[PDB]
């Protein structure tokens, strides 16, 4: 099915031309664009108040990264490095050995954040939930080193934001 | 070994295309320093021009050397209508890379590669 | 079967019977006429075919496919012919549409269609940028998506991903300048194919 | 049209007389009043009217100073401390008053702002140690 | 397989087995092969493990508290499809997929023995025996490994 | 019509790969030793 | 369980330290060493070993869906306690 | 003395970050973003910041989007003729640093290879926000400038 | 929503609509930010029995393309000839 | 005398930069010579490098104003290898979802026409628009543009509660403001004079340079893949193809505002339509678990942790797979090797060929007119270079 959006014959009686020539003459037409401008002038604008108001996100917005812990202080990566088989952009690089209590665990875990494309797919490849995209977009950086992150600063990311973190995991968790 | 030519049906007929573009590239020189405002002089760029023709001269398949032609047109072609810029052209002098060793000692003493 | 694409053999069949349709016509260029599983009609040709394929392709009454929708290559290195030059066209007349395959190496040119598909301008540029085949014939051939001078065919199976060559800005000449390519993360190669076949229908003989 | 005019002069009632009015109006640029929801441990106080639309129901007047830095005119996003970021930025509709955060002993009780710049920037390192161990020669001449 | 679950119970759980500073064992992932029985006697003509117990609670291991400290012990990694039995010093160290494989030769004796050396990022992170029937056939010695 | 040619094919002239890792690297030819942990 | 190190550089939980003689701690200079103070193994250390009744008992991790995959672990040896693989809780059969 | 210089520091610092007029190279799909902080919305205009701005009258160059090898002359020549004072804001992971296409042969991995940058701003794209609070920082890195203060004391 | 009733008239007649009741601005109209938890649907394949994986494997159903002709009666279209449009009803004129 | 037009205007515009060399005689318009690459990015064959999943951002990255789009044609073409069959309810959003992007790209499409024509005030009022539908894109997927939410097998997440609500009370006022631009420009003579008989374009010259999209249907042509060859559930929703009579920027400026009402009208239907049900194909060795099953289940958790590092291996074959994306035909021909990386993945950006017309379409105008030709196309560099 389709309609045309251009296939119309102007009427030539005497009124119609005489209404063409009105418009012609008396720049009707542009005179009822500018209704609409004056109309806009009095309503109320959309611009809000940043950084005092904020524009709305949702518990899945994906930010900067951070690295969790479970309650009792225990970091929950376990160095399966399933977040660095699926990063698209290779942004993460791990290594890992037995900890001194032999528990598995990374010694190295860094994020090229200039790398990331902040697709989300390390937290959705996680098993345990260690590696988020957190609610932070406010990281701006006047240097290029300071985007790259090794795993003190993502640990420091995660006690830093784990408040907001876990809420919002509460929030989206049943849709995953 | 029986194949379709690109241009020329043997090394003669090629080798008829390689002079016509040499005369080219060597009558476009002097416009290319002056038009690019390059600091190097047309002797330079001349021979720059005999250097990349020469580093090819040991070729004997027609339709390889066709499409040595056939690019070194392209190439002429960029540099006549000022598709390049200054980097472009340039970029055939490497003056920014440090010289690399070449004998056996200076390289062994800078690392591994041959 | 909810999970399972559902087939189409009347499909399968139409596009069989004109696949047969354009060999009888055309034996003097057709080398093979294939359906996939998903119901697309590829013609593999000869490439001294192309024109007249292609021509009969868009002004046969019983074909029509007037619209180049892509055409493109494919670089496959261990094929003596390593290039598969891959023509997608479409019929708005019958509704449908068909593939035009054919081969070349390095050293051997293919006629452009340029004179059947205004479209196929740009197409042989980018697929001469990319990886190096000539078009005879052609208007106006000269590379269209890599920078002037670049040397070499990115989209060959034997280019590096990441090139020869890099950019940057050098003070001391004010400009611009070309170095060889170092990185101070290499690239990570992974190797993920698991050791145990996954499809048997496509088992190659031993 | 006097009414308009009481809304106006209520604002100026609505932060404490002029002086506080005007502050307002140079620090935020904006002279509304709302509905106070609560204050973080920093200092910042935050706002809401449902009568605004979407996006300007909520606000935040920041705190003067934040650890140590003098921020009456030097304010920035980074400020809010995680509780209140998600309901300032609407991804909840309970502040933490109502629905406080999990307390859990190794979250930060001090929320830094963004340090880019300053002495206490992040600064990248390699977090590995040494791979290859090297021979020490002895440390006596019996050759 | 199938692409889900239908077990609906709890699970099966087996105390691990010290058998040396070379091979680590996670009984619990043992789907009970006896590959590694099987090579111990026969290959590395060394009688020390088998099955204890019967039915579910089959267990593969030594019974007593013993090493497997045979100079071939090593293969048993190899050989075990799961990760039952698996290096101790690699533990934790590299996934596979990310490894670089350099086909080489073993150094340690005169045999010539085929190997892998896995390396990644610059660094070498296992050696792996390399088939080659006239030599070595699949294994190495634990000295290689 | 086609012309005849009897030189060994040779690209390396055409393929804008640096000389250096034309002349200097050995290529290694080979089928892949089985993962001997699979 | 930070510790500084003779030159007064911080050690992180990695034991990762730039030792005397290493120019690379020039980046620290008029800035900081970020270092996480939190250490994961000494706080999994103060949980106390949960006594239970059964051979064989599973983890995960607490939390349901949001904690780790479900693993059962063995304590028939009384020499140690079961310790999850996942989150480092100790179980010992009472 | 001291007192004029540190005041007509603040001045011309005040007069400089509020009139930032910024030339955005609209690269790719991060100038998207930059569109939808000039939008109602954000309203960068509010600030001081001007929608349209000639590149020999801007204070600010954005880099919005990939920086490829073909490009980077070009954005090079638009910096050079830039004024100044003039400052660097890179947005997005592919001008941070190359994102995405890092390992391509055609792709300058940041364009912090070419310019000097002032601000990165991460995210790819960052939201309009994001971008916002990299130029709020760059307002704020202006304002600690001491220009006359350092020139008093050559 | 706040405008005086002057100022919507006027901006009403300006326009020509009746701005009021579309307006471009959301107010109590959307959603709340904190919803109820969801209890998602599972698939077909979540069953007990009769669900071997042979049996609905679309991956393992597709097969190499049929060859027509190798190098190894009535003409004919790819397909049927398209059927003509048919003219909207809902407006076929703009 | 020969002329090269700027890299892009003075204001932000998202378009991405051409070099266009012109030849001129007085004001007239002799030569078209657009040089491209100026974004060329080495997708296709960053793509080889990738599992099939791990290249799906790729396409958002492409037409970057229709991201959705873009994943669906991509995940149709995987779809179509793997002989699998996405649920219907993730059907019904990525036809939901494909039009609240025809929506964003229309609103960018006609408004920065305009504003580079001069008609500045359009653009900010549907930017506005566009940012709501910023919005939408963020609840379901956690990003604003690059949402990566649409994939071989279905969609990533289910809606959130509520979110359909809200996508309700947009659309209600959304005529509204096609109005409102239709006000300020479609009987605007000054907007007339700039696009009424500028780049002509025959029906049969349209179909030999490779056009698709509006710009067939300006000229005439009755073609539109969601009618001809339907994809996804596009067979169940009713609208109309607009279709010009001219063959000119006017013409197709207004196939563009009514498709956008058009957009409305199917995301009516879908939001009344939704079905209850799974959002991803069951088929764990395609798409991964849920989270759940994959934190209790063995076999769950072994197809998690091999999707996620090998990805799943596509049967062998080659396909061309086309959508009626907002800019026209976006293609991908996509060869599978039988492994879990593509062999080739080629991208036909309807803007190519558009573009590669311009010189055809510009043929006797005048310099400002090559402005509005440019325009009309809808060209976006990303998809134009990949
Ligand atoms: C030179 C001329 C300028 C100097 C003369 C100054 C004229 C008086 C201006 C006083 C405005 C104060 C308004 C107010 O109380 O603030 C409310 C506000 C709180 O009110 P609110 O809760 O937001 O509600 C507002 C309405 O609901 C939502 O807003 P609203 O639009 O619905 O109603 C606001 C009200 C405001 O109207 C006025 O007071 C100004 C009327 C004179 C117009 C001058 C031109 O408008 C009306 O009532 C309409 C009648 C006024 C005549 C309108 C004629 C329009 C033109 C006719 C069409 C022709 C077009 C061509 O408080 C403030 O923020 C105070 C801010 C002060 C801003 C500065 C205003 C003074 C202007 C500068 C003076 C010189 C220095
Ligand atoms: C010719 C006469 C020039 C008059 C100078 C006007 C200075 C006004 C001003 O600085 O605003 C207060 C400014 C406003 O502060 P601000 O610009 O830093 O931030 C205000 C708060 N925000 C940005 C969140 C809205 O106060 C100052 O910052 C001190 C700078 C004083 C500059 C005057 C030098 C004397
Ligand atoms: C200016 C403030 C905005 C006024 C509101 C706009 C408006 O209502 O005008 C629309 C009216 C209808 O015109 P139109 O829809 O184009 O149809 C052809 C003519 N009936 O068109 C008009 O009636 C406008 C008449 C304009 C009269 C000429 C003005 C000449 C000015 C010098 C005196
Ligand atoms: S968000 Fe995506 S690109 Fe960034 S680290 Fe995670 S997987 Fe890699
Ligand atoms: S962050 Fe998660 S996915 Fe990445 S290595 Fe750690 S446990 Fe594995
Ligand atoms: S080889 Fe491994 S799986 Fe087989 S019986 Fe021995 S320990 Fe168990
Ligand atoms: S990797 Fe293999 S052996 Fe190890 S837990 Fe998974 S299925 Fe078992
Ligand atoms: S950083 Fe992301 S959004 Fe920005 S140009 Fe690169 S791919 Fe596009
Ligand atoms: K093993
Ligand atoms: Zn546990």
């Amino acid at each position: 099915t389709y309609k045309y959006v251009n296939l119309r014959e102007p009427s030539m009686d005497m009124k119609s031309v005489t209404d063409r020539a009105a418009q012609t003459l008396l720049w009707t037409e542009l005179i009822r664009g500018l209704g609409m401008t004056l109309s806009y002038l009095f309503r109320e604008p959309a611009t809000i108040n940043y950084p005092f108001e904020k524009g709305p996100l949702s518990p899945r917005f994906r930010g900067e990264h951070a690295l969790r812990r479970y309650p009792s202080g225990e970091e929950r990566c376990i160095a399966c490095k399933l977040c660095e088989a699926v990063c698209p952009a290779q942004a993460i690089t791990i290594e890992a050995e037995p900890r001194a209590d032999g528990s598995r665990r990374t010694t190295r875990y860094d994020i090229d954040m200039t790398k990331c494309i902040y697709c989300g797919f390390c937290q959705e490849a996680c098993p345990v939930d260690a590696i988020v995209e957190g609610p932070n977009f406010e990281f701006s950086t006047e240097t290029h080193e300071e985007l790259l992150y090794n795993k003190e600063k993502l640990l420091n990311n995660g006690d830093k934001w784990e408040a907001e973190i876990a809420a919002n995991i509460q929030a989206d968790y049943l849709y995953r | 070994t029986s194949v379709k030519p690109i241009f020329s049906r043997d090394m003669n007929e090629a080798k008829r295309r390689v002079r016509e573009l040499y005369r080219a590239w060597y009558r476009e020189v002097p416009n290319t320093v002056h038009l690019f405002q390059l600091d190097i002089s047309v002797k330079q760029g001349r021979d720059k021009v005999r250097e990349m023709f020469k580093k090819n001269a040991h070729i004997t398949d027609p339709r390889v050397v066709d499409l040595l032609v056939i690019k070194g047109k392209m190439e002429l072609e960029e540099t006549i209508k000022v598709w390049k810029q200054r980097t472009h052209v340039m970029r055939f002098f490497h003056e920014t890379e440090a010289p690399r060793p070449k004998d056996f000692l200076s390289k062994f003493y800078v690392g591994h590669d041959p | 079967r909810p999970t399972v694409r559902p087939r189409n053999d009347v499909a399968h069949k139409q596009l069989s019977a004109f696949g047969e349709y354009v060999a009888e016509i055309l034996p003097k260029y057709v080398q093979q006429v294939q359906v996939s599983c998903f119901n697309e009609l590829e013609i593999c040709i000869h490439p001294d075919g192309v024109i007249p394929v292609l021509t009969f392709l868009r002004d046969h009454s019983n074909a029509q496919f007037k619209s180049l929708a892509d055409l493109t290559a494919v670089d496959i290195p261990t094929r003596q012919n390593r290039f598969e030059i891959v023509y997608n066209l479409l019929s708005l007349r019958f509704n449908s549409r068909i593939r035009v395959k054919t081969y070349t190496d390095e050293l051997t040119p293919i006629e452009s269609s340029v004179p059947v598909y205004k479209a196929a301008n740009w197409y042989e540029r980018e697929i001469w940028d990319m990886f190096g085949v000539f078009f005879a014939n052609h208007p106006d051939l000269r590379r269209i998506l890599t920078d002037y001078g670049f040397e070499g065919h990115p989209f060959r199976k034997d280019f590096p991903l990441s090139g020869y060559v890099e950019l940057r800005y050098d003070d001391e000449v004010k400009r611009v300048v070309a170095e060889p390519v170092e990185l101070a993360q290499e690239f990570r190669k992974f190797d993920l194919n698991s050791p145990w076949e996954a499809f048997p229908a496509y088992r190659q003989p031993p | 049209l006097l009414q308009v005019l009481k809304r106006g002069l209520q604002q100026v009632s609505g932060h404490g007389g002029l002086r506080g009015y005007l502050r307002v109006l140079f620090r935020a640029n904006d002279v509304r009043v709302g509905t106070l929801v609560g204050e973080d441990k920093y200092g910042n106080k935050y706002y809401e009217d449902n009568k605004q639309f979407f996006g300007r129901h909520r606000w935040v007047i920041y705190t003067t100073e934040m650890n140590g830095k003098n921020t009456f005119w030097d304010v920035d996003g980074s400020m809010v401390p995680p509780e209140w970021h998600r309901w300032l930025h609407c991804m909840t509709d309970d502040p933490p008053t109502v629905k406080p955060p999990t307390a859990r002993k190794f979250i930060w009780t001090n929320h830094k702002f963004n340090l880019s710049g300053t002495p206490q920037q992040y600064v990248p390192y390699s977090t590995t140690r040494k791979k290859i161990q090297e021979w020490v020669p002895p440390s006596t001449p019996y050759k | 397989g199938s692409d889900r679950s239908r077990f609906l119970e709890g699970k099966r759980a087996v105390e691990d087995k010290n058998i040396g500073p070379l091979v680590k064992t996670i009984m619990t992932r043992c789907i009970q092969c006896t590959r590694c029985i099987r090579f111990a006697s026969e290959i590395a003509g060394v009688d020390d493990l088998g099955t204890t117990g019967r039915g579910n609670d089959m267990q593969v291991g030594t019974y007593i508290e013993k090493m497997f400290m045979s100079e071939l012990s090593g293969n048993i990694i190899d050989i075990c499809p799961v990760g039952a039995l698996t290096s101790k010093p690699y533990a934790f160290t590299a996934r596979p997929w990310e490894t670089r494989k350099t086909e080489s030769i073993d150094v340690m004796d005169a045999v010539g023995s085929n190997i892998v050396v896995s390396t990644r990022t610059g660094e070498v992170m296992r050696i792996l025996p390399r088939m080659h029937e006239d030599i070595n056939e699949e294994w190495i010695s634990d000295k290689t490994r | 019509q086609l012309i005849t040619v009897d030189e060994k094919l040779d690209i390396t002239t055409i393929t804008g790969v640096p000389e250096e890792h034309i002349k200097t690297r050995k290529a290694r030819i080979f089928v892949p030793a089985r993962n001997n942990m699979q | 369980g930070v510790r500084t190190s003779p030159t007064g550089e911080k050690v992180t939980h990695t034991g990762q330290v730039y030792d005397d003689g290493d120019y690379r701690k020039v980046r620290f200079v008029g800035r900081q060493k970020e270092v996480n103070e939190n250490f994961a193994i000494d706080l999994i250390a103060e949980q106390p070993v949960s006594q239970v009744g059964s051979r064989v008992i599973s983890c995960d991790g607490g939390g349901g869906a949001l904690g780790h995959p479900r693993v059962y672990i063995n304590l028939d040896k009384e020499t140690k306690t079961g310790t999850c693989g996942y989150c480092g809780l100790q179980f010992r059969q009472q | 003395g001291e007192y004029v210089v540190a005041k007509l520091d603040d001045l011309i610092n005040w007069a400089r970050r509020s009139s930032l007029w910024p030339m955005t190279f609209g690269l790719a799909c991060c100038a998207v973003e930059m569109m939808h902080m000039a939008a109602p919305r954000y309203d960068m205009d509010r600030f001081g910041v001007v929608f349209r701005a000639s590149p020999r009258q801007s204070d600010v160059m954005i880099v919005a989007g990939t920086l490829t090898n073909k490009m980077a002359p070009a954005l090079r020549k638009v910096y050079d003729q830039m004024p100044e004072p003039r400052y660097v804001v890179s947005m997005g992971s592919c001008a941070n640093g190359g994102g995405y296409y890092h390992y391509s042969y055609s792709v300058v991995r940041g364009c912090d290879r070419i310019v000097p940058v002032d601000i990165y701003v991460p995210g790819c794209p960052p939201t309009a926000e994001a971008l916002l609070y990299g130029i709020l920082q760059l307002q704020k890195k202006i304002k600690r400038e001491k220009r006359l203060r350092i020139w008093y004391r050559r | 929503a706040s405008a005086t009733r002057f100022i919507q008239w006027l901006r009403n007649w300006a326009s020509g609509r009746d701005l009021q009741a579309k307006l471009q601005l959301r107010y109590q109209e959307i959603s709340k930010r904190t919803q109820p938890p969801p209890k998602l649907p599972v698939g077909p394949s979540h069953k007990l029995s009769n669900n071997y994986y042979c049996t609905r494997d679309g991956r393992r159903e597709a097969m190499p393309p049929s060859i027509v002709m190798s190098s190894q009666k009535k003409a004919v279209s790819p397909a049927p000839p398209i059927k003509r449009w048919e003219l909207s009803q809902d407006e076929p004129y703009l | 005398s020969n002329l090269t037009l700027n890299f892009g205007p003075q204001h932000p515009a998202a378009h991405g930069v051409l070099r266009l060399v012109m030849e001129l005689s007085g004001e007239m318009v002799r030569k078209c010579d657009p040089h491209i690459g100026l974004l060329h990015r080495g997708t296709e064959k960053l793509i080889e490098y990738k599992t099939y999943l791990q290249a799906l951002p790729y396409f958002d990255r492409l037409d970057y104003v229709s991201m959705m789009c873009n994943e669906q044609a991509y995940s149709l073409a995987v779809e179509k290898l793997l002989n699998i069959r996405p649920p219907p309810r993730a059907q019904w959003i990525r036809v939901l979802f494909g039009e609240i992007t025809r929506l964003l790209n229309h609103i960018m499409a006609v408004t920065t026409h305009a504003l580079d024509i001069g008609a500045m005030t359009p653009f900010f009022w549907m930017f506005e628009e566009r940012e709501k539908m910023f919005e939408f894109y963020e609840r379901v997927s956690g990003a604003r543009m690059h949402a990566a939410y649409v994939r071989p097998g279905g969609v990533h997440q289910d809606l959130p509660l509520g979110l359909m609500d809200d996508i309700y009370e947009f659309s209600k006022n959304f005529s509204l403001r096609i109005d409102e631009l239709e006000e300020m420009l479609t009987n605007n003579r000054i907007w007339r004079n700039r696009t009424v008989d500028i780049g002509i374009v025959t029906a049969e010259d349209a179909l030999n340079y490779g056009f698709s999209g509006v710009m067939l249907r300006g000229s005439g042509i009755q073609w539109d893949l969601r009618k001809t060859q339907p994809y996804d559930v596009y067979d169940q929703v009713e609208f109309d193809v607009p279709i010009g009579s001219r063959g000119d920027c006017y013409d197709r400026y207004l196939c563009r505002v009514e498709e956008m009402r058009q957009s409305i009208r199917i995301i009516s239907q879908c939001l009344n339509k939704m079905p209850p049900g799974e959002i991803k194909v069951d088929d764990a060795k395609v798409s991964p678990p849920k989270r759940a099953e994959m934190k209790t289940s063995m076999e769950s958790l072994i197809h998690h942790f091999k999707l996620y590092t090998e990805g799943y291996q596509v049967p062998p074959g080659a396909t061309y797979t086309a959508i009626e994306a907002p800019k026209g035909e976006f293609g991908v021909y996509l060869v599978s090797d039988g492994s879990s990386r593509p062999y080739r993945c080629k991208i036909k950006a309807p803007g190519f060929a558009h573009l590669a017309g311009l010189d055809k379409m510009s043929k006797g105008h005048m310099l400002a007119d090559v402005v509005a030709i440019i325009g009309t196309q809808d060209i976006v560099f990303g998809e134009v270079d990949r």
